[PDB]
């Protein structure tokens, strides 16, 4: 992830730095799907027809 | 960048070919923590 | 690496520029049997 933020043009500085909130970030993001499992998903509109 | 069993060398990115390490294959990065330290065979 | 008729120089890769070479349009590479051995006018 540090190598792919490198990619995208976020500097080193940050990445060396703010470690626990990107880190918080993502687990809160991936975390927040699994209560979206409802109507809204339009993947699961698309599965469901 | 490589160790090899006969100090550090380099290879490609697909094929294990063994060869000192230059600068036309290398950049410069500002350093990061998980990096190695090396104080005693300084490449070119 | 294009050579003129008023000795080489440098041309874009889409247009025929020619324009005396700089550092800032090329870079440096190993060398090769093929590449010319250009030893009376050496570029900057
Ligand atoms: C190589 O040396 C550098 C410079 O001291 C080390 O970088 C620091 O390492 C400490 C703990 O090892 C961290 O708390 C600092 O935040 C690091 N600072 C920077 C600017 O990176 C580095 O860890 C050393 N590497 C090894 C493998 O010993
Ligand atoms: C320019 O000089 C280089 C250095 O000798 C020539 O490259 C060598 O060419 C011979 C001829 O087959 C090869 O056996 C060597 O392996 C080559 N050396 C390297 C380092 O590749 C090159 O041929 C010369 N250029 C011209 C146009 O004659």
């Amino acid at each position: 992830i540090f190598y792919r933020l490198n990619g995208v043009g976020i500097t080193q500085q940050v990445l060396s730095e703010n470690q626990k909130l990107i880190a918080n970030k993502f687990n809160q993001a991936l975390g927040a799907m699994q209560t979206g499992f409802t109507t809204t998903n339009e993947a699961f509109q698309k599965v469901q027809d | 960048f490589i160790k090899t069993n006969n100090e550090w060398s380099y290879t490609g990115s697909s094929f294990y070919a063994p060869e000192p390490i230059t600068s036309l294959n290398t950049k410069y990065v500002a350093p990061q923590v998980t990096y190695q330290n090396i104080s005693t065979n300084l490449p070119p």
